[PDB]
């Protein structure tokens, strides 16, 4: 089979957004759970994002990318795995609209790289070090 | 029943339609051109190489093609020469555009280029114009003929066509006045009889119509008799005779007295009405109904030929030159209400016993109707079309003394000029100006393909001599002579005509390339 | 109907070209290939695309032969030889629709190529075999697309000097099979070991008894697995290797068991014979070649004339690397064997890194094969188009019209490079031509600059062989496809 | 039903927008529409596109309603009302899917149209006599609007046919009907002629005319709804007979009756006799003997204006004519424009109307400059009617979009998303102005945003050179009430589309 152009780009979006429907609800301490079922009949229900993705059966080849990138986030850092899928699916959905507006895929990729290059600088501004604990303990409210 | 297609892909549908129009008319270009079979709505078989009739009888359902035809009508109406080239060139202009569309050239960027490229081409053609009327007036008549034969030698008459050119050049000489500086082509009527030969066509200095005198005892020629108001023609609906209905009578006859009494009425109305012919001022009488025999014999003493069952438009054509009128009754007729001519004579043509009527002024007439014969009914139809076209050939040669040496040489000459301006572009428009030349090449290419010459090497043969040598005419050999040089073969086209061909074709690009939607609604 | 046969041959080949058209450039689009073995691969490597395409169309299998030929000829830009083929076929379709017989078409493309190679020779930026400045310059810029190109500056003299040693200054041929790159875990990216001889991937005897080194070492290759179905039999086999005084033994990796039973291994230790195991088939072709020896398949056919000679045989074990180097072969029939050990961090990194250096070795070979550097960014394709268009103006006949269509086809490379860069296609090529009206090599499609500039100033040059073979091999494909008159089955 | 009925209704509105998308602008594209009468039109006029649009979807019929009213209520804007209204629907697709209720969407659009029109009012510049007059202002605007056309070389002739043609109209009662447009085939654009009066065909299939006085310094016009003829040049009519001796007597009697009507007209004294029905040969020579003009084939569009021109009227009766039915102009003459007979009145001092007679190479070639004069007439019409000027060529949509962004910076809540979309939708006008013109839409729109954000409120789209420039200085002037009523029109249109949750269909 030969699938290329607008077709493969639209199919990739349907896959990524479909994967997001599996992670959408898992974000937050007030989250909603999802349950996975195998053939022998074992079932498990979890709010853990790494488990939600680790046990997820993904057949579409574009989703196999989303999983490979998500698993590396867990192996390397161990947290932030929920944000990977949610952020990615909004990036692609809005990217699909950019493509339909006659913006070449290379132009989209180049600019997305530029925004990240700047973002690390804004993170440096807004972030704070391990402070706000001496003289006043805001970790009291964490506790 | 509407269309749905989004994007520039719709323009690919539009151009691919035009390629169908061209595939019809293409093979008709050239004196070696191939004919089309025209199936008339009634089953009549018409065979013609004239693109005007090919396009007129061409029926296509894609509205894009209906535009191409309706716009080409302006080439036939205003100029009357190369309607074929308007469609052929436009197709090539759209074909090169299809390449430009795929290259990503915006539709308007295409149109703006064809407009400016035409400004270059028409200007470079003017640099090469020639004056066909130069030097003496006798030379004008000579070259006028030499070119008229080029339009007539391409038809079935080509054997002795010089005779159709004889009437053509002499007709426009009679119909053209250099003080007027214009030719009213409506002053010439085209008319002939079915059957005959080329040599049986005649140059008639006056009006001839498909009629003959209705009574053999009446004189076949009427003259003013030295000083009268010429020969007047009665144009009425009713005959000069005792009134007799042509539908129903219903005259009750009570006795023998009443029976024959009508004959007494007829005798006075016989002499009265035939006297009312002379008193009304008619030298011949033509009415929509025929005339009583006894009236006819009383007309004889006054030399009053007459014709029966004649329509108004045919007598109008006479009345145009004679200033006649359709007066409701014979009593209000006068020397002027009845139009005047000098001579009406009835001419027999060898074995043709039709014996048609000719109306002349015994001088330079305000109208001529030339006489056409030909060995087949359908040959006559096309032969008169040749006189129609050759009439417009000389009509344009009168309008504009500027001529071009054609046969595709002017198109190749203009093509080379476009390629000269290609290097001066060095921009986005360089993509488009070059394609204008690739389209201009399709005219000499089509001329060669319909002639049996190499479709590619012919282009290089013409370009070789028109580039490395001189702007001297290097044409296509479709006529079968030795070589190029239409100046030697005296194959010449009007300058203003070729200008209109280029400009009108550019307009077609503005029309086709700027239509983005075809919405075909239904009918209730 | 041969017109129907040709129509199918052209349509099929165009569909292969339209598949690779998106892959050209460092910004290229990736292709997904779902293989019949069940593996879905994603890559921008062009030969990988056509290799895993698994083309079943008999006519399109010629396009694979084009790719492999371009790889064995120059070894770089093998994406472009397919794209060039595609444009010449698409232009050929226009020529076929104009009614020009394929024979006239093919011979006209032949004459275009003859002039095209000459055009490239004109714009050649001169190089020299001693010019290590430009050799290191261009080679590291060919490594610029790699994962860590900052450490490739030190990988540059590895490729440049190692080839300049194996290749004579006045020489027309360099063998890349005689330069073997071997990976090794440990070290840094700039750390590689270039050896002027064969390098053995295994060490002396695995069990105790390994001599680890030999002086006046004679190298034999006995490949057959030695194990019991025994004492005298297994021992006498290796005894004769001592009889002729062979001091180093290479043993092919066996599918049965380990090289040799410990009885004959410890006996080879007692014979003072250094035992090398698990040698690969291709290793024998590499190793026995440079050493000047003939391999023996069995254990019975040992002879004396096949003895080797090695000045240095020692185990190079650096931080637990465990690889042997053998230098000073001095064999009359041998060639200057060069082998490199690639140090690095992760096994997966050094595996791909080795392949990145194979790309570089092809670059230097291209410069030895034919001297010259050529502008990148498709600049030579725009320049050739202008010259052949200029020459087609004075050329006469149908041969001129085909030459003109050739020039139109030459735009597929600068057009593809611009499209995959995301620049307005007509804007770029328009500017390319305007710039070529003034400059020659001063032009090129720049990804970093998003415009037209001098790839020489951007340090992007390509061997003139790459461009010369790209046009040359393409004309051979165009002839091959246009000459296909019918397809029949044989049985 | 439900929110999905809105989704379907929005999809219907998209069809209308995409259809009229290419029609925007002087560089725009035409649409070929085949009517049920087999007459096909190719036009860029949104009103012509609307009259024949043939919408069957009940939801899109609403868009036709607001647009057809935009034509008569204001006089211009039939395209922009459909583009702006459609994009306000396209921007609503993501907001509906996210669950924002239709009141929340419509409420913000109603707040936005109030916040936006206020700024359109602030931008208006009062230009009536403002440092200009007829010869300066109307030429600066007409010469601009008529640029980039087939008359690019011949503008002075169409500026004469434009500015002095409209400036010479009755300004106290100013309307488009005061200038007629007639296509005269043949001639050249630099030679096209305009007339103070109205023209007629006078192309009868009968020859023998012109030997009749066609010109009077003080004509007396009598208009009839009946023909003046007996013997027809082509067809005929049944004449009833009573006796074989009266077969030809009724023909004489038919002369008497028509001679009698022509005799009473002979005495009536009209030097011009106009008719809506054909004129025959008996009247042809009869009125030639009377040496007065008589012609049929006169329309009410030509004739009712003759009534204004000369001061006559229509009276078919021959004896009952009241003197008020006859009138006189300063000059009448049948004109031979372009070597074709077109009768007209010349220099009528009571005429409040005039006609542009268009000469050119071909009928379509004329049509290209024909609708160009059609627009040029409206260019001056609004220059006089509307003193309040807002910058055209997309400059207004730039100015408004900035103020909308500032309202979304200050206004917080669910209104923020709706205000932002109302602004994003105003970029569809400059976007289609660029895509229909052939420019790089991304480049121009980004330069429009940056340039306007520098404080220049007059920047806009320049069609001559692909660039952003001061369209106010370019005299690209558009009426304020057109932009105000158009913006209010679109908001109400979106209130109609977004507010439908069910379609009820009675089939039978």
């Amino acid at each position: 089979e030969k699938i290329s152009g607008d077709d493969i780009r639209n199919q990739n979006v349907l896959a990524t957004m479909a994967v997001a429907n599996v992670v959408k609800s898992s974000l937050g301490p007030v989250g909603l759970d999802k349950m996975l079922v195998d053939d022998i009949g074992d079932f498990t229900v979890t709010n853990d994002g790494a488990t939600i993705l680790s046990l997820l059966d993904v057949q579409h080849p574009a989703g196999k990318i989303l999983v490979e990138l998500a698993q590396q986030q867990d192996r390397e850092i161990g947290d932030g795995t929920t944000s990977v899928v949610i952020i990615a699916s909004e990036l692609l959905k809005r990217a699909n609209e950019l493509v339909k507006n006659k913006i070449h895929p290379t132009t989209i990729i180049t600019g997305f790289r530029v925004a990240l290059r700047e973002a690390i600088r804004f993170i440096n501004e807004v972030l704070s070090t391990s402070v706000d604990t001496l003289g006043k303990e805001t970790l009291i409210n964490i506790a | 029943n509407k269309k749905r297609q989004h994007g520039l892909e719709a323009k690919k549908s539009h151009i691919l339609a035009a390629r169908s129009v061209a595939s019809i008319i293409k093979t008709s270009l050239g004196p070696r051109g191939l004919d089309k079979i025209l199936i008339s709505p009634d089953g009549e078989i018409t065979i013609t190489n004239d693109g005007a009739t090919i396009l007129s009888q061409m029926e296509l359902d894609n509205e894009i093609a209906k535009l191409l035809v309706q716009l080409s009508k302006s080439q036939d109406d205003e100029i009357g020469d190369g309607t074929t080239g308007v469609v052929v060139l436009a197709s090539a202009l759209l074909d090169q555009a299809l390449e430009l569309i795929q290259k990503g050239i915006h539709p308007i960027k295409i149109a703006n280029g064809f407009d400016e490229a035409a400004k270059l081409a028409i200007s470079k053609l003017e640099e090469t114009c020639d004056d066909i009327s130069a030097s003496n007036d006798e030379l004008f008549r000579d070259f006028l003929l030499r070119a008229a034969k080029t339009s007539l030698g391409s038809k079935i008459v080509s054997k002795d066509h010089d005779r159709f050119a004889e009437m053509a050049v002499e007709a426009v000489i009679n119909v053209m006045d250099k003080d007027r500086k214009d030719v009213d082509f409506d002053l010439i009527k085209m008319q002939g009889r079915v059957g005959g030969s080329i040599s049986d066509s005649k140059l008639i200095n006056g009006v001839i119509l498909d009629k003959d005198f209705s009574h053999p005892q009446m004189p076949k020629c009427v003259l003013p008799k030295e000083g009268s108001d010429g020969v007047k023609l009665a144009i009425l609906t009713c005959p000069f005779e005792p009134p007799k209905p042509k539908t129903k009578h219903k005259l009750d006859i009570s006795s023998v007295e009443e029976y024959q009494k009508l004959q007494t009425y007829e005798q006075d109305k016989f002499k009265e009405m035939i006297d009312d012919v002379k008193k009304a001022g008619a030298d011949v009488v033509i009415c929509q109904w025929g005339f009583d025999d006894e009236a006819n014999h009383l007309l004889l003493q006054n030399d009053l030929p007459a014709v029966r069952w004649v329509g108004g438009q045919e007598l109008e054509h006479i009345a145009i030159s004679t200033n006649g009128r359709i007066v409701p009754r014979f009593q209000d007729l006068s020397k002027d209400k009845l139009g005047t001519c000098s001579r009406i004579y009835e001419q027999e043509f060898g074995t043709t016993k039709d014996r048609m009527l000719i109306i002349e002024q015994s001088k330079e007439t305000k109208t001529v109707t030339c006489f056409v014969r030909g060995s087949n009914k359908m040959i006559v139809d096309e032969a008169e079309r040749a006189l129609h076209d050759s009439l417009c050939v000389v009509r344009n040669l009168v309008k504009d003394s500027r001529v071009v040496y054609g046969g595709g040489a002017a198109e190749v000459t203009m093509s080379l000029a476009v390629s000269e301006e290609a290097d001066k572009q060095r921009g986005i428009d360089q993509y488009a100006f070059r394609g204008f030349a690739q389209a201009l090449d399709t005219i000499p290419m089509t001329l060669a393909e319909n002639s049996g010459l190499d479709p590619i090497g012919t282009l290089s043969t013409l370009k070789s001599k028109q580039l490395k040598e001189k702007i001297s005419n290097i044409g296509v050999d479709c006529l079968g002579y030795g070589s190029n040089d239409m100046k030697e073969l005296f194959v010449v086209d009007p300058f203003i005509g070729k200008k209109q061909q280029i400009l009108l074709a550019t307009q077609l690009c503005r029309m086709i390339l700027k239509i983005d939607n075809v919405i075909i609604s239904g009918k209730d | 109907k041969p017109q129907e046969v040709r129509k199918a041959n052209i349509i099929a080949a165009r569909s292969v070209a339209d598949a690779i058209r998106t892959s050209l450039g460092p910004k290229g689009m990736d292709k997904m290939i779902k293989t019949s073995r069940g593996e879905i691969i994603i890559s921008n490597d062009g030969h990988t695309i056509l290799k895993q395409m698994a083309i079943l169309h008999p006519v399109a299998r010629m396009l694979v032969e084009v790719s492999a030929a371009q790889d064995s000829e120059a070894g770089d830009g093998t994406t472009s030889v397919v794209i060039l083929t595609g444009a010449l076929l698409g232009a050929a379709e226009r020529l076929l629709n104009k009614g020009i017989h394929p024979t006239i078409i093919a011979d006209s493309f032949q004459s275009a190529a003859k002039r095209s190679v000459d055009i490239l020779l004109e714009m050649c930026h001169k190089v020299s075999l001693s010019d290590r400045e430009q050799l290191v310059r261009a080679a590291s810029t060919s490594l610029s697309s790699k994962i860590v190109s900052q450490y490739s500056s030190f990988l540059a003299p590895l490729a440049v000097d190692s080839v300049l040693k194996i290749s004579d200054e006045n020489s027309k041929n360099v063998d890349l099979n005689d330069i073997r790159l071997v990976k090794k875990v440990g070290g840094t990216i700039d750390d590689t070991e270039m050896i002027d001889g064969v390098v053995l991937t295994q060490t002396a005897i695995k069990s105790a008894g390994g001599p680890t080194r030999k002086e006046k070492a004679k190298i034999g290759l006995i490949q057959f697995q030695i194990s019991p179905p025994e004492r005298a039999y297994l021992l006498n086999i290796c005894k004769k290797i001592k009889k002729a005084k062979c001091n180093v033994l290479l043993i092919q990796k066996s599918i049965l068991r380990d090289a040799v039973n410990d009885l004959a291994l410890h006996f080879l230790s007692k014979l003072n014979i250094m035992v090398v195991k698990d040698i690969e088939r291709e290793e024998i072709e590499f190793l026995s070649k440079g050493l000047g020896c003939k391999p023996i398949a069995d254990i019975e056919l040992f002879t004396e004339d096949r003895l080797g000679s090695a000045d240095l045989v020692e185990e190079i074990d650096s931080d637990g690397s465990k690889i042997v180097r053998v230098t000073g072969i001095r064999n009359n029939n041998a060639r200057p064997t060069v082998s490199v050990v690639i140090r690095g961090a992760n096994n997966m990194i050094i595996d791909e890194t080795e392949r990145s250096l194979h790309d570089a070795l092809c670059v230097i070979r291209c410069l030895v094969k034919e001297r010259g550097l050529i502008a990148g960014g498709g600049a030579p394709e725009i320049e050739i188009s202008r010259r052949l268009s200029k020459e087609a103006r004075s050329m006469e006949g149908v041969q001129a019209f085909i030459w003109q269509e050739f020039a139109s086809a030459l735009e597929v490379i600068p057009t593809t490079l611009a499209e995959n860069a995301g620049l307005n296609s007509i804007k770029v090529v328009t500017e390319l031509r305007s710039k070529h009206e003034n400059g020659e090599l001063n032009d090129g499609i720049s990804v970093r600059r998003s415009g037209t500039t001098n790839t020489y100033e951007e340090h992007i040059l390509q061997p003139v062989l790459v461009s010369t073979s790209a046009i040359t091999l393409a004309s051979e494909c165009v002839k091959s496809i246009l000459r296909i008159d019918d397809i029949a089955f044989s049985r | 039903q439900g929110k999905g009925q809105i989704i379907s209704n929005i999809n219907a509105c998209v069809a209308v927008q995409e259809a009229l998308k290419p029609t925007l602008g002087p560089l725009g594209s035409d649409i070929l529409i085949v009517t049920s009468n087999q007459k096909t039109t190719i036009s860029n006029d949104g009103a012509t596109i609307l009259k024949l649009l043939d919408v069957v979807h009940p939801a899109a019929k609403t868009l036709v309603d607001i647009s057809r009213a935009q034509d008569a209520e204001v006089g211009d804007g039939t395209t922009s009302v459909t583009i702006l209204a459609g994009e306000l629907m396209k921007e609503a697709k993501p907001f509906l899917e996210e669950g924002i209720s239709s009141h929340l969407i419509m409420k913000g659009y109603r707040k936005a149209v109030s916040l936006a029109v206020e700024k359109i009012n602030e931008l208006a510049v009062d230009i009536t006599s403002e440092k200009s007059s007829g010869r300066e202002l109307l030429e600066r605007c007409a010469r601009t609007a008529m640029s980039s056309k087939l008359i690019h070389n011949n503008a002075d002739f169409f500026v004469k046919m434009c500015v002095d043609a409209v400036l010479s109209l009755d300004r106290n009662d100013l309307d488009d009907k005061l200038i007629g447009i007639k296509k005269i085939p043949g001639g050249a654009m630099e030679e096209s002629l305009f007339i103070n009066g109205v023209a007629f065909k006078k192309t009868f299939s009968y020859a023998g005319f012109e030997q009749q006085p066609k010109k009077f310094n003080n004509p007396k016009i009598l208009s009839l709804n009946v023909e003046l003829e007996l013997k027809a040049e082509k067809d005929n009519a049944e004449v009833r007979v009573e006796h074989v001796e009266d077969y030809q007597a009724i023909v004489d009697a038919e002369w008497q009756l028509i001679f009698e009507k022509l005799r009473q007209v002979e005495e009536t004294g009209a030097n011009i006799v106009l008719s809506k029905l054909p004129i025959g040969d008996l009247a042809t020579q009869f009125f030639a003997d009377r040496n007065i003009f008589c012609a049929g084939r006169v329309s009410a569009d030509d004739m009712n204006r003759v009534i204004q021109a000369v001061g006559g009227s229509i009276q078919s009766t021959t004896s009952d004519i009241k003197p008020e039915h006859l009138g006189t102009c300063a000059l009448f003459e049948e004109m031979q424009i372009g070597s074709e007979r077109y009768n007209l009145f010349q220099g009528c001092p009571q005429a409040k109307t005039c006609t542009l007679l268009l000469r050119g190479g071909a009928e379509q070639v004329i049509a290209e400059v024909e609708r160009s004069l059609h627009d040029a007439i409206m260019i001056v019409k609004r220059a006089l009617q509307n003193k309040l000027i807002v910058a055209g060529g997309g400059a207004t949509e730039m100015e408004v979009s900035k103020c909308l962004r500032d309202y979304s910076k200050t206004i917080a809540g669910k209104q923020q998303m709706i205000i932002n979309a109302f602004a994003k939708a105003l970029e569809v006008i400059p976007r289609q102005l660029c895509e229909n013109a052939g420019f790089d839409a991304i480049e121009i729109l980004n330069k429009l945003r940056l340039a306007h954000s520098k404080g220049e409120k007059w920047y806009g789209v320049v069609f001559e050179t692909e660039n952003i420039g001061d369209n106010f200085a370019k005299f690209v002037w558009e009426p304020a009430l057109v932009k105000i009523n158009a913006l209010n029109s679109a908001t109400e249109a979106t209130n109609l589309i977004l507010s439908v949750d069910e379609t009820i269909t009675n089939k039978g």
